[PDB]
RNA sequence: CGGCCGGAAAGGGGGCCGCCCUCUCGCCCGUCACGCACCGCACGUUCGUGGGGAACCUGGCGCUAAACCAUUCGUAGACGA
RNA sequence: CCAAGCGUUGGAUUGUUCACCCACUAAUAGGGAACGUGAGCUGGGUUUAGACCGUCGUGAGACAGGUUAGUUUUACCCUAC
RNA sequence: ACCUACUAUCCAGCGAAACCACAGCCAAGGGAACGGGCUUGGCGGAAUCAGCGGGGAAAGAAGACCCUGUUGAGCUUGACU
RNA sequence: AGCAGAACUGGCGCUGCGGGAUGAACCGAACGCCGGGUUAAGGCGCCCGAUGCCGACGCUCAUCAGACCCCAGAAAAGGUG
């Protein structure tokens, strides 16, 4: 659909997008980030070690009350935290844009990844119950996730 | 309005940055100042807390209801390994302080004190020095470093020695030396430089630097007791059991107008791991590590006067969390600052001692080696065979 | 372009007065011998002038209180940052223009020292009137270097008078140069006297 | 061009010895001749091989390291440290 | 006179501030910081609603007149430490 | 003073609420008579974690204590009808 | 009493500007948008524009000096200073 950057070579690039995805905004935009420069193969192994808790995800805007760890100092900060479900479902979509870059005869062990956005999704609503017979609200924070990676050598 | 009933407050502002240590070596804040008359000698000395035990003693003070009877005294065992000298520093004095002018090492280090420049010693190549090494066999590596010595002849006023303890010798199971600046002080410059030239690469024992009946000063970490509250740190007074919402606490911390809550105030954190000065310690004893002379070595540490056995320092079981004590060591009257295995800085006294209590002479007449994992009830391994007699298993 | 202003006779106010107009207008300004710098009034006045100036601290935590500086340098450092719009990003850019320094450096020992006439005791203090050393009053309110400092002044005392009569040495070989050769001189010396250079 | 020393309070390419080539050319007065004489006009004239950064040059001289994570230790510790 | 550096207590009675007494001590000085200090504590008393007694009021009720029992909420926000 | 259980700590997952003029370092002065902002000074350094109750005249509810209203209700009577 | 109540006039309320460190009432002076010049009250060591006048005449030493109406603090008395 409407991306929200165009790639500056769409023939070397490929795409991939996930939508409505039940997964936090926060934890899934400080792992975006840390995610953006590095190389395919390199991406996936370090989400690997996220899982494993090998290597953490610097947590730097959305940090507040968050624990530091001493995993964060390979990145120049503090605090650090190793998100599952965030990592797990960009997992899949690195999975899904591999299938997507050979599907268009680009060279897999070579890609780049330039480009990655989380947007925040609409919330889904549940409820909690509190004291003197009231109701809290209990949103649910989903987010949609796309990114562009492209051929570089 | 005013306080009801006066009361001391709780602590001492002095030692008020009641942080974690940014040392773990005790470090020498203010050595002894120096006079020309007296010759060359060492100032401070660098030991480890092995464990503590009992003393017997005759008192010569005069005037007293004690004078002539025997006493008991706590004593701690330092063990006391000889330093391997391997460098030395000068001194330039600036209007802003203190400078260090150059800094000299030894041709070649032992690998004991190259574990000090490395924080990975598995990882590492262990570079450290190598091309520096190679200055002490050309000819114009010599020139350059008499060149160096000449210059501090001139312009250096302090000068310092860099000296590392002997982990191989200790049975702790940490192998990296501390380096350490010990202050030289003795007579001019000049002569004071060329004694240091001469013990590069030299051992050192305790004997040249400390003696008997002697004040010296302990410096040292304390042990680390983690985040505590004010009753435990600041020892405040316990609020009653009435209170809703806890007691250990400090109650009223501050007046209105005083829109700050104040520096002085006792408030929770980190107890323990203080950086400490301890002053006035008495030596009883400076002791002998173990030796070998024709074939069966030497053991006698605890013999006295009126003792006269062959047992050692070390209790039944040896020193409880420590090991045993095989180098030299010495005996200093009271606790000391820090716990097991824990490094301590020992220095001369910085205060002119002319007292009654600093000039005794001390006399041992018995040291307690009993074991002290536990409640101990005899002296030697054969004393207590003496008494228990044959068992089942023989 | 660097003034070298010496330090020694210089009243407190009067020279910090001058110095913070010329270091706001873009001159750099280095005061050097600042513990030779002297203050009108006996010596008790101004101890309790800088006593009751250490009793002025914050109560709730003194280390973020007033930074009361001992030294004669930061003393007289201190004094001009009174005199300018430190708050201000020009005046923090003044402030770097200007350089204290106890003693003489080596960067400034070989150099000519400017004095400032009107900031001077001889000239604005009566002669029956007391005045205090800044260099006795830092020392003795918790400065540490006077004696050390007192050595190393000492030290380049002989140093520039070696210098010195070598210099005089050196130009009274100059001034009997004249001497031997006033016959064939006399045609650019004659022109340099009705112009008013040697008269 | 090589050494030699003098510098430590925050340290100079400072001086001296000899070098194979250089001219009374250095500078001041006076002769000869030349130099876009851009036709009245502005930030001209230096410190400026100024500082920093990529890329291009040519060769010589060289060096083949550490830190952190992981694990372990427990003299330490809420987590970090 | 200089002098606030360092100290100015344990208890019987009363909610008490104040006050008196016992004992020790070098002394048991006077005070401020929203008559310091309730998201630090207590609810003993003032000062709700239930009651008892004395005085006054025809009465409902009143009493710087006594007695009794009477819910003491919240920091996870910013600053300060 | 020490020991145990559940928390509080960190991490995998899920995850609000009160509150919010802007936001938050102080001394003195004046001011609507106790300033985070104004004046003069002291000064000031990213992002944070665990506590903490001095301050934000902190959050809770258009003060019930006092007074006004030509606003009322429960009750009493020798008030009026 | 920065309290309450009056008489004349002027101000603030309703009003900005320069000055008095700040300031409802003080001093000067009231306001369309600008350029040049000149002043009021205040000032001319630095902040801070202006004395960086070859300023005049004297007084005063404080171990609590003094420094500008409003106005922000002082008396009787004493001094062989």
């Amino acid at each position: 659909v409407r991306y929200s950057l165009d790639p500056e070579n769409p023939t070397k690039s490929c795409k991939s997008r996930g939508s409505n995805l039940r997964v936090h905004f926060k934890n899934t935009r400080e792992t975006a980030q840390a995610i953006k420069g590095m190389h395919i193969r390199k991406a996936t192994k370090y989400l690997k070690d996220v899982t494993l808790k090998k290597q953490c995800v610097p947590f730097r805007r959305y940090n507040g009350g968050v624990g530091r760890c001493a995993q964060a100092k390979q990145w120049g900060w503090t605090q650090g935290r190793w998100p599952k479900k965030s990592a797990e479902f960009l997992l899949h979509m690195l999975k899904n844009a591999e299938s997507n870059a050979e599907l268009k005869g680009l060279d897999v062990d070579s890609l780049v990844i330039e480009h990655i956005q989380v947007n925040k999704a609409p919330k889904m609503r549940r409820r909690t119950y509190r004291a003197h017979g009231r109701i809290n609200p209990y949103m649910s924070s989903p987010c949609h996730i796309e990114m562009i990676l492209t051929e570089k050598e | 309005s005013h306080r009801k009933f006066s009361a001391p407050r709780h602590g001492s502002l002095g030692f008020l940055p009641r942080k974690r240590s940014s040392r773990h070596r005790g470090k020498v804040k203010s050595f002894p100042k120096d006079d020309p008359s007296k010759p060359v000698h060492l100032t401070a000395f660098l030991g480890y807390k092995a464990g503590m035990t009992h003393i017997v003693r005759e008192v010569d003070r005069p005037g007293s209801k004690v004078n002539k009877k025997e006493v008991v005294e706590a004593v701690t065992i330092v063990e006391t390994p000889p330093m391997v000298v391997v460098g030395i520093v000068g001194y330039v004095e600036t209007p802003r302080g203190l400078r260090t002018f150059k800094t000299v090492f030894a041709e070649h280090i032992s690998d004991e004190c190259k574990r000090r420049f490395y924080k990975n010693w598995h990882k590492s190549k262990k570079k450290a020095f190598t091309k520096y090494c190679k200055k002490w066999q050309d000819d114009a590596g010599k020139r350059q470093l008499d060149k160096d010595f000449s210059s501090m002849k001139k312009y250096c006023q302090v000068i310092r020695v860099l000296a590392h303890t002997q982990m191989r010798l200790l049975p702790l199971r940490q192998k990296k030396a501390h380096l350490m600046e010990i202050q030289v002080n003795g007579g001019t410059v000049a002569e004071k430089l060329d004694w240091a030239r001469e013990r590069l690469e030299q051992q050192v024992p305790v004997s040249q630097v400390f003696g008997q009946d002697e004040m010296i000063d302990v410096i040292g970490v304390t042990k680390g007791k983690g985040y505590k509250g004010v009753t435990s740190r600041w020892h405040t007074k316990k609020l009653p059991r009435k209170t809703h919402r806890g007691l250990r606490k400090v109650a009223c911390i501050g007046a209105w107008h005083p829109a700050r809550v104040a520096f002085s105030v006792a408030r929770a954190g980190q107890k323990g791991y203080h950086h400490r000065t301890e002053i006035n310690k008495k030596i009883y004893k400076i002791g002998q590590g173990y030796l070998i002379k024709d074939g069966k070595l030497i053991k006698n540490n605890a013999s006295t006067d009126y003792d006269l056995s062959d047992k050692s320092i070390n209790p039944l079981g040896g020193f409880v969390h420590y090991g045993e004590v095989t180098n030299d060591f010495v005996m200093l009257k009271g606790c000391v600052v820090g716990t097991k295995k824990r490094v301590l800085t020992l220095r001369k006294s910085l205060l002119v001692q002319t007292k009654r209590r600093a000039l005794e002479k001390i006399d041992l007449k018995f040291i307690d080696t009993t074991s002290k994992f536990g409640h101990g009830r005899f002296q030697t391994v054969e004393e207590k065979k003496a008494f228990m007699g044959p068992l089942k298993k023989d | 372009q660097v003034l070298v202003l010496d330090g020694r006779g210089h009243l407190l106010g009067r020279l910090a007065a001058i110095v913070a107009k010329q270091v706001l207008l873009g001159r750099k300004v280095v005061v050097v011998r600042c513990e030779g710098i002297n203050i009108s009034g006996n010596f008790y006045r101004n101890k309790l002038k800088y006593l009751a100036f250490l009793r002025k601290r914050m109560n709730t935590n003194p280390s973020r209180g007033p930074y009361h500086f001992r030294a004669p340098s930061r003393i007289f450092w201190r004094t001009v940052r009174g005199m300018l719009p430190h708050k201000t990003k020009r005046g923090q850019a003044a402030l770097d223009r200007l350089k204290v320094f106890d003693g003489i450096p080596p960067p400034y020992d070989k150099k000519k020292r400017m004095v400032v006439p009107a900031a001077l005791k001889v000239v604005r203090l009566k002669p029956t009137r007391k005045f205090a050393y800044l260099g006795r009053l830092a020392h003795e309110v918790g400065w540490k270097y006077q004696a050390v400092t007192a050595t190393l002044e000492e030290k380049r005392k002989e140093k520039a008078k070696i210098h010195y009569r070598k210099k005089k040495q050196l130009m009274r070989l100059r001034k009997q140069a004249e001497k031997n050769v006033e016959k064939k001189i006399s045609k650019f010396t004659d022109v340099l006297k009705t112009h008013g250079l040697l008269v």
